[PDB]
């Protein structure tokens, strides 16, 4: 039993921007201005995952310090064709499909030089926003060798692109397990923040100034006794209900208690004597 | 073998003109480094 | 014998470490290997040898060497040092992978083309087409013919698509295909050497394993019987294959060995013969009976190996 | 059944616990004013000097009643059963 | 009864296990507790820290419902809390 | 210092509402409460929370995943709600 569901909204953005510097870095590489489409960021179990991913197909780890576990990276063996071909400057309009078999020496490095040219353009989309060092561990050729979740039931969260160079186009998806962005759920979901600067801080401050004259409603409880519904059933009006000494009053707004204090008969009036403000910070500290 | 003697003392007086020989291949070798590489590279060509 | 490359040797082995290191690393690792061994074990030192080694070296110096300076030693770093003056581009660089490239690229030539191929199947088919392209066209044609029909006309395919003719990233692949066969020369597949070494067995273990690799795998097994086979029929012998050979092989010989041959292998060696030399041995096969097995089959090892010292020859295409 | 389950109720959840509330009184009071406010500080309450407290449980409202000092033992002795239109003329405030 | 129409705070919980304050001590924030009540067993169900059924968790309409499917039953709980 | 066994509690999610609409359900009756897939639950002791965290299942048992000291600042927000 493993359900989760969530939406985020700074991540989209993250992968759009690194796709154009993708898309820059290919453009440069290649001599010739490619296409990145990203597709919608796709959430599923690794065993999902597993039996989505094109077998056959190269699987990269690349660790995020300080967050513990390892990334992954993948691309298809058309998209690494069409790339290398590009390099060597061929048309490929007869292509070859290679599977099962394992990719070449040459076919290795060219993938080795793609995979950190990606592993520099998500560095910067990344450290653009929070700084979160990558480092590859090591490629691999079969999804379940790199075994990174737990469980294959773990959920995974995976952003799929298509990369596109002309007429060839491809396909390649950026998978990271749930349990890497747990540390920063809330990061994740709220959009980037635009400014921080010295003046978003002074009107942050001048925003608590608007809230200084805010409007709440403080509650006063004396007594919280534990009865039974048959009693109150039972119970008419004129009935007197015996209650401990009150020693102090409990102020609360909205459920959260602020302070204590003291009953007392001021100008024939229910007035309340302060002891001190009861502050969550004080607490701590007393503690 | 008095001839073989003088023979073998010719030997003697050929190991010492060995030993200038290699001096001398020493000095190739000090002298005009450079020289020495250029040699180094047209006798593996030529090997 | 001193050959070159075994003056330039002893050259080296009578001079020092001094010199050796450069010539290491202008060099290769069996050469070099080879003359630490020298160093380790030497018996070539004389007192006129060392002098006369001394006078060739100085040979070398005035001719070979010219009292050059460093040939691409020295200079390449002063070339280098240009190229850091100059645009931050390792052109230079670039131009050391084609040397080696083009290099690789004759030596491509050389070699066989079947093994060029499958070194090159496994690797980009527009990395075959531009390899290729940039080949021999004789070189190429005999690679073309190698490669299966499919991935041929792929090949070309992609020749034709091939315009790009790039420009640092062509050098690295060839190096990438040196390496390949950079690695020990190996070749011990002996696809031959598998029948060679059952022909070197007894006839009755040849058989036995010709059995054995029949029951393992017909095809190996026929492709060692194959091996195995040797002037067994006329046609693809060579009639005047068959007439060179036997005049060559004693009469009495080929008498022994045909009596204890099938008689279709007689007639077929018999066709050979001058008709006088064709009777007498028929005469003889019929006046002596089947002689020791043994001297039978030493008789047509006897003709094997004189079928083995003509393909030594290699005057025509035995079988 | 919703009849059985009316039914149920009256003997199945007849002996059951249940917990209660009283409130003092309501002020208008900002964060300016908490502020300000110090050690020993009096506050009023719109609850004049002799009413009945409010009596709820959980929030909702039940009745109303007042304390009693007997036998030296503050209890608080209720008054009324809010009906449901008092409740809803009470809300539509 | 006025007193029908009132609001009731109800409790669900898995199991329950008798662990001592030492085996807190090392259990780090990250640790795994086991309980007494066995997998698929009907979760408890009370009100107010009350017992009152049981029921189980289905994951129906994409929300995780709990099923009613015993009644109060006070002799049953006379012998549960004889315990 | 000195140790004791001690009662835990986990509570799947607070509803508001009558049990009348809960009893009036027969039995075989499934119902929902707050308590939906994904969020971390809670464990109290003898009735008194102490921290925050989602509960597996190994071992045909359950077993709970705990994530870390619910702190009083959502302590207050939990009472609250």
């Amino acid at each position: 039993r493993r359900v989760v569901r969530e939406r985020l909204q700074a991540l989209e953005i993250i992968n759009e921007r690194f796709a154009r510097q993708f898309r820059m870095g290919l453009f440069n590489l290649l001599r010739r201005s490619p296409d990145i489409t990203v597709g919608a960021i796709r959430i599923q179990p690794y065993h999902e995952f597993a039996r989505n991913l094109p077998v056959p197909t190269n699987l990269n780890l690349i660790h995020l310090k300080p967050l513990r576990g390892t990334g992954l990276v993948v691309f298809s063996p058309s998209l690494v064709f069409i790339a290398v071909d590009n390099l060597f400057g061929g048309d490929g309009r007869f292509p070859t499909k290679v599977e099962g078999r394992e990719f070449t020496h040459t076919e290795q490095r060219v993938i080795n030089r793609m995979l950190k040219l990606a592993l520099e353009g998500y560095s910067d989309a990344w450290k653009a926003i929070n700084p979160l060092e990558v480092e590859y561990v090591r490629s691999e050729m079969q999804v379940k060798f790199t075994n990174i979740t737990t469980s294959p039931n773990d959920i995974v969260v995976n952003t799929p692109f298509h990369v596109e160079i002309g007429n060839l186009t491809g396909e390649f998806n950026i998978c990271l397990p749930f349990s890497m962005i747990e540390p920063l759920r809330e990061l994740l979901v709220n959009p980037p923040l635009e400014n921080s600067r010295h003046e978003d801080q002074n009107w942050r401050d001048n925003l608590v100034r608007q809230v200084q004259h805010s409007e709440l409603e403080l509650v006063a409880n004396f007594a919280d006794i534990p009865l039974r519904l048959s009693q109150i059933l039972k119970l008419k009006p004129g009935d007197v209900l015996p209650i401990e000494k009150p020693d102090r009053i409990i102020a609360h707004v909205d459920g959260v208690p602020v302070l204590t204090s003291q009953y007392g008969t001021v100008n024939g009036q229910y007035a309340l004597r302060v002891e001190h403000l009861i502050n969550p910070i004080l607490n701590s500290l007393n503690e | 073998k008095d001839e073989q003697l003088q023979q073998r003392r010719a030997n003697q007086r050929l190991g010492a003109e060995v030993m200038s020989q290699r001096i001398r291949e020493m000095s190739d070798n000090d002298p005009r480094v450079v020289a020495l590489v250029i040699r180094q590279w047209m006798s593996n060509d030529h090997e | 014998n001193l050959s070159g490359t075994d003056k330039s040797v002893i050259l080296l082995m009578t001079i020092g470490e001094d010199r050796a290191a450069e010539v290491f690393k202008h060099l290769s690792t069996r050469e070099v290997q080879a003359l630490s061994t020298a160093m380790a074990n030497v018996r070539q030192i004389s007192n006129k040898q060392l002098t006369d080694v001394l006078s060739e070296f100085e040979q070398e110096a005035e001719q070979f060497a010219a009292l050059n300076i460093n040939a691409n030693e020295y200079l390449r770093s002063v070339l280098v040092k240009a190229l850091g003056e100059e645009r931050a581009s390792s052109l230079l660089e670039d131009i050391l992978e084609t040397r080696d490239t083009t290099s690789g690229i004759e030596t491509l030539n050389f070699m066989e083309p079947q093994s060029a191929a499958d070194l090159i199947r496994d690797e980009h088919p527009q990395i075959i087409a531009t390899i290729l392209v940039h080949l021999k066209r004789s070189q190429a044609a005999d690679i073309l013919a190698l490669f299966d029909e499919r991935l041929r006309h792929d090949v070309m395919l992609r020749i034709a698509t091939f315009g790009g003719v790039q420009l640092a990233e062509l050098t690295e692949v060839l190096n990438g295909l040196l390496d390949g066969q950079n690695l020990k020369r190996s070749k011990m597949g002996g696809v031959r050497t598998a029948a060679e070494i059952i022909n070197l067995m007894k006839t009755q273990q040849e058989e036995a394993v010709i059995t054995a690799v029949r029951e393992f795998d017909g095809e190996l097994a026929q492709k060692i019987i194959d091996e195995m086979f040797l002037f067994e029929n006329l046609v693809d012998v060579d009639d005047r294959s068959i007439q060179r050979l036997l005049q060559e092989v004693d009469s009495e010989s080929l008498l022994i060995a045909l009596k204890g041959a099938e008689p279709p292998l007689r007639e077929k060696f018999l066709r050979n013969m001058s008709q006088r030399a064709a009777d007498i041995l028929r005469d003889d096969l019929a006046n002596r009976g089947p002689v020791r097995l043994s001297q039978v089959e030493n008789e047509q090892k006897a003709i094997l190996l004189i079928v083995r010292r003509l393909a030594e020859t290699g005057e025509m295409v035995i079988g | 059944g919703d009849v059985s389950g009316a039914m149920q109720d009256i003997d199945l959840i007849m002996d059951i616990p249940v917990k209660l509330t009283v409130e003092l009184g309501r002020t208008r009071m900002t964060i300016k004013e908490l502020l300000r406010l110090t050690q020993g500080s009096v506050v009023a309450l719109d609850g004049l000097a002799g009413e009945p407290l409010d009596i709820l449980i959980n929030g909702y409202l039940i009745a109303q009643g007042e304390v009693v000092v007997v036998a030296d033992k503050y209890g608080v002795r209720i008054t009324d059963i809010i009906t449901p239109s008092e409740r809803m003329r009470r809300l539509s405030r």
